[PDB]
């Protein structure tokens, strides 16, 4: 087999600005024929992926300028001079070479854009959840910048992290925040056991982890 | 007789059956045993019984005889000698036509080197024009005679068959093998043939400036493809390789020329066989043994062997 | 212009078997080599199986090689994969690609382009089970922001999707769906959330409204302290 | 051949011819000669 691999894993970019993607394999990718079968293509999202470089270099058929492509033996660059809103999205070099054909990990591209705080909040368990045998305590952030977030647990004082499951947005089309939820998953007794629920953020622009409450009644 | 498919090849029809993988009982080492056998044939080697039945081309006239796959066709240079006592004249004019008196002359043991290139159509490898491109007949005026015409430069044609096939060995009998085609590697594609426009335009462009000579300026002259006979005088039927190919020359031969980009090479297409008679025989058949890998060859055509209908 | 679009794709069992169909336009079908590719939302792009223009020739991964096979019918324009002994592991979304072109006299490079649509497969065997509709009502804390939230937690359903919405589908300002929870019972899991100047709570009621269309099993249910 | 079955040695390398029973294989005396000349 022939691993491929790309260096930079997700890139915030501002809007105008150049941006590369480094890609290495395990072995030449120059075959039999004279050659060089690697290719890239990139992913927006909900969408197939699109080839846009070949044979190293050659460019894809209404292909935007913008793109390049350049390298030799193992190690390959992308290239954008300049970063639309149409190429955000993820990036994947491959080849084509030796079989099985392989893919890299790829990278995503992001609008880069201000550093701001989880509006926070947390939500009591309905009247079914007090009884369901499983009790999910959810917490949310709200329209945040950068992606870089997960929720600490609490209640009664009594640190309750462990059984907490999450999930997230892509980024806001709009106004290019992310926000965050947080489910504190608890069996039915280890829930009714306690009373002050406080979900505890962490976030990478946060000045300090903001702590919100509910008192069961 | 030979149950034949066809190679599951799916393209243009009748293209599809140009060669055919054919099964069939076989004698073994031992008189009291046979085996079950197949090869690839290609669709000129064989013809149908009527149904998928099939048998070789010659059963019907001719004994066959495999050709020793040791031996070589390659035409090696042959020198021809007169005995003591005899001497061999050479015709050291540059402008003879092949007839009447040669006002400049040498003498010497042998020929220079002759390769015996056998080819229909167009003369391969052969010697050039002194200068010109000179036209040779022993009657122009007869439209009944072959014309030969010999260039002062060669225009280069590259042949290939670019399926790659496999030999395989079976005994017929106790120290007797049959090679078949084993099988192909890879993508099929058209064994084929090409030659440059520009130099082969360029050259029949010469070729009409001395026609020029003998049938006056005032005519425009054409070329036309070969009207009909055999798939040997169809075509320009020849060996590279040790393969036997017979490619459809309408390509070359299709212009008309005035009393007055271009690295686009033409390409023939070629048929192929490996069951054939020496072209001024029947009676004995051969069966040319399969290749390994692809073939290329690479040579001069240096003359042509026209013909005149009666501008 | 090309075009490649599939069909066939959906939900089994494991140890099951799937047909897939790939039809191609635009082009000389049998003048190419083609490939299929899967997507897992995990590791990415998978490579799965190859096959030549005549259909001679045939290849595989090693994560599929004999239970899966790749062909052909040139005739109709059209490529199957056929699987068999499907795993959790084949869920995926798979795409058809065209690979080498084999033009009369000579052979290209290879490739992938252009790309199918796709089609979704999955394997589990859980039920198809319509949701537990859960309220995540408003904070006491939330209630006395300037700015409150609240969310409704659908959950337990098998297959995706669910397609959820705030105040009889009448609210989309300050509303995030997050992505699906695949909890380890097999079964999925998501919370809607909506973003509310606080003193709109009770003066609009707050609703998820929730549909599972594998089953058709829809609620409208309130979510406020 | 594999059992009581059995074939000639030569049938998978040699076809193979009866010596006819009349000529001998008898070493007879040749002398060698030199042309004339030599
Ligand atoms: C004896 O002589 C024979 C010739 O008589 C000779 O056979 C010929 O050999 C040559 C090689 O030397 C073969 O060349 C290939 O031609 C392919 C296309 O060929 C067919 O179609 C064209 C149509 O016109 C286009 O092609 C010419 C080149 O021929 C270009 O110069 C033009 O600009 C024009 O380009 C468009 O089309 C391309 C796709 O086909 C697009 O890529 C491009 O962007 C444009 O849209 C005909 O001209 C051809 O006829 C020929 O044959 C006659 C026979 O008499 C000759 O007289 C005549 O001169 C012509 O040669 C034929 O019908 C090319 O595609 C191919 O290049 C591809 O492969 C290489 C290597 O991988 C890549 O670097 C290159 O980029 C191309 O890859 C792209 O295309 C493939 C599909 O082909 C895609 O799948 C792939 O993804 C890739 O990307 C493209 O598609 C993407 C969309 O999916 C898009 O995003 C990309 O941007 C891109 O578009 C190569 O040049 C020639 O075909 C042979 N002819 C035949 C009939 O076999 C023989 O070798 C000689 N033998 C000996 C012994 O000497
Ligand atoms: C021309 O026809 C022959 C006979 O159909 C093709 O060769 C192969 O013949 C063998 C028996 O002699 C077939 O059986 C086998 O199939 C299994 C499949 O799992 C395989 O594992 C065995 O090793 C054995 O090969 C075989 O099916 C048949 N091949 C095909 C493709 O039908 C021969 O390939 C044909 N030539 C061409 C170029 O198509
Ligand atoms: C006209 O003359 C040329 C030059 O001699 C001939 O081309 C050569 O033909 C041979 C066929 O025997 C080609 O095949 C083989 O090549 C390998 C090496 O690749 C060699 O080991 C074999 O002994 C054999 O030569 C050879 O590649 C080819 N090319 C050259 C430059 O020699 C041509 O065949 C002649 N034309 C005809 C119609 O005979
Ligand atoms: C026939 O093939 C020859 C080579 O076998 C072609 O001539 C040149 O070959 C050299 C050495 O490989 C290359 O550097 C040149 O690039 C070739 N010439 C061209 C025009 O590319 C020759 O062109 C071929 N002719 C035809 C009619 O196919
Ligand atoms: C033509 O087909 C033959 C089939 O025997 C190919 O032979 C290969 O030879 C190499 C020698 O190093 C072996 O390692 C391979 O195992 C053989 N088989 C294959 C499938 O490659 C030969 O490579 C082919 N040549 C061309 C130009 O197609
Ligand atoms: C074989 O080829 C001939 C000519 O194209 C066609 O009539 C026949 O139907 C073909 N049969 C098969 C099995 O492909
Ligand atoms: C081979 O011989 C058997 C009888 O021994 C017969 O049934 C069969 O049809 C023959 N096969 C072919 C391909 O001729
Ligand atoms: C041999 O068979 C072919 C079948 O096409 C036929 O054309 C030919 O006349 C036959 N020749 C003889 C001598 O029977
Ligand atoms: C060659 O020249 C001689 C000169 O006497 C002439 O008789 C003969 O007809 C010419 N033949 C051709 C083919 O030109
Ligand atoms: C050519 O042959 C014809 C008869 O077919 C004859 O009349 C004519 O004189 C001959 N021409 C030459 C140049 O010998
Ligand atoms: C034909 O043209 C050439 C000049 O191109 C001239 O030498 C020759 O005499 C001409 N012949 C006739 C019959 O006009
Ligand atoms: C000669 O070329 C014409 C082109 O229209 C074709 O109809 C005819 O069949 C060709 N003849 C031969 C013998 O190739
Ligand atoms: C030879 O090629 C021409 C086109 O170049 C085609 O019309 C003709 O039918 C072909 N001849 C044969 C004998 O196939
Ligand atoms: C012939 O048969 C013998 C049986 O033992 C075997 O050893 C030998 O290698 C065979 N030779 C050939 C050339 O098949």
């Amino acid at each position: 087999y022939v691993v491929m691999t790309q260096s930079p894993l997700s890139l915030p970019i501002t809007p105008g600005q150049p941006a590369s993607i480094s890609c290495r394999s395990s072995q030449r990718l120059l075959h039999s024929d004279g050659n060089t079968y690697l290719a890239w293509y990139q992913q927006r999202p909900g969408q197939p992926p699109r080839r846009l470089i070949y044979e190293v270099s050659k460019l894809d058929s209404g292909v935007p300028d913008r793109f390049s492509g350049s390298g030799a033996g193992t190690d390959f660059t992308l290239k954008i001079s300049r970063v639309e809103a149409e190429d955000v999205g993820v990036y994947y070099c491959g080849q084509n070479t030796y079989l099985p054909y392989s893919f890299g990990q790829g990278s995503k591209v992001e609008i880069k854009r201000a550093v701001a705080a989880p509006s926070v909040f947390i939500f009591p368990p309905s009247e079914d959840q007090v009884k369901s045998g499983t009790v999910s305590v959810v917490c949310l952030l709200n329209n945040f910048y950068p992606r870089e977030a997960s929720v600490k647990w609490k209640v009664d004082g009594v640190l309750k992290t462990g059984n907490s499951q999450e999930s997230v947005t892509e980024q806001d089309s709009k106004d290019n925040t992310y926000s965050l939820s947080s489910t504190l998953t608890l069996s039915n007794t280890d829930y009714q056991s306690h009373n002050v629920y406080a979900c505890e953020v962490t976030h990478q622009g946060l000045s300090s982890p903001v702590t919100k409450s509910f008192n069961r009644g | 007789t030979l149950q034949c498919t066809n190679v599951t090849n799916a393209i243009t029809d009748d293209m599809r059956g140009e060669l055919k993988n054919c099964s069939f009982n076989m004698t073994t080492e031992l008189r009291d045993k046979k085996q079950k056998v197949y090869s690839l044939f290609y669709r000129l080697d064989v013809v149908q019984i009527n149904n998928k039945e099939y048998r070789l081309i010659n059963c019907n006239t001719s004994a066959i005889t495999q050709a020793c796959p040791k031996v070589s066709f390659e035409p090696i240079p042959i020198h021809y000698c007169a005995p003591a006592g005899f001497a061999i004249l050479k015709c050291k004019d540059k402008k003879f036509n092949g007839t009447g008196p040669c006002p400049s002359v040498s003498t010497v043991q042998c020929t220079h080197g002759i390769k015996p290139v056998v080819s229909t159509q167009l003369l391969l490898n052969g010697s050039l024009a002194e200068e010109e491109v000179m036209i040779r007949s022993e009657n122009i005026t007869n439209n009944a005679k072959n014309i030969l015409v010999q260039f002062n430069t060669p225009v280069q044609i590259n042949c290939t068959r670019p399926n790659n096939n496999t030999r395989k060995s079976i005994r017929i009998g106790p120290g007797q093998a049959f090679y078949a085609t084993g099988d192909i590697i890879g993508d099929i594609r058209q064994a084929h043939c090409n030659v440059s426009k520009a130099t082969w335009n360029e050259t029949l462009g010469k070729v009409v400036k001395q026609l020029r000579k003998h049938f006056g300026n005032n005519t425009i002259i054409r070329f036309a493809n070969s009207s009909g006979g055999d798939l040997e005088v169809t075509t320009h039927s020849f060996n590279c390789g040790g393969e036997f190919f017979y490619c459809n020359t309408s390509g070359l031969f299709n212009s008309t020329w005035i009393s007055n980009g271009s690295n686009d090479s033409i390409t023939l297409p070629c048929r192929i066989k490996q069951i054939i008679n020496m072209w001024q025989r029947i009676g004995q058949a051969m069966y040319a043994p399969p290749i390994q890998g692809v073939i290329r060859c690479v040579s001069n055509i240096t003359g042509l062997i026209l013909t005149r209908d009666g501008t | 212009e090309v075009q490649l679009a599939e069909s066939g794709g959906g939900l089994t069992k494991p140890g099951g078997s799937l047909r897939l169909s790939c039809a191609a336009s635009g082009f000389t079908f049998s003048d190419f080599y083609m490939d299929w590719v899967r997507q897992t939302p995990g590791k990415g792009l998978e490579w799965v199986s190859r096959i030549n223009n005549d259909g001679r020739n045939k290849w595989y991964a090693d994560s599929v090689r004999g239970r899966f096979t790749v062909s052909r019918e040139n005739a109709k324009n059209t490529l199957y994969l056929q699987m068999d002994s499907l795993r959790a592991e084949d869920t995926a979304v798979y795409y058809c690609a065209r690979d080498r072109p084999v033009y009369r006299y000579w052979s290209g490079g290879y490739h992938l382009d252009p790309w199918g649509q796709g089609v979704v497969v999955t394997v589990s065997s859980a039920s198809t089970k319509g949701p537990s509709v859960f309220p995540l009502a408003p904070s006491s804390r939330s209630t006395s922001e300037s700015t409150a939230a609240l969310g409704c937690l659908v959950k337990d359903y098998f297959p995706e999707p669910v397609t959820v919405s705030w105040n009889s589908g009448s609210l989309t300002s300050g509303v995030h769906t997050f992505p699906a929870v695949l909890q380890s019972s097999g079964l999925y899991s998501l919370s809607s959330v909506v973003t509310v100047p606080s003193s709109s709570l009770g003066t609009q009621t707050y609703v998820c409204n929730v549909n599972h269309k594998p089953s058709n099993t829809k609620v409208d249910k309130r979510v406020e302290i």
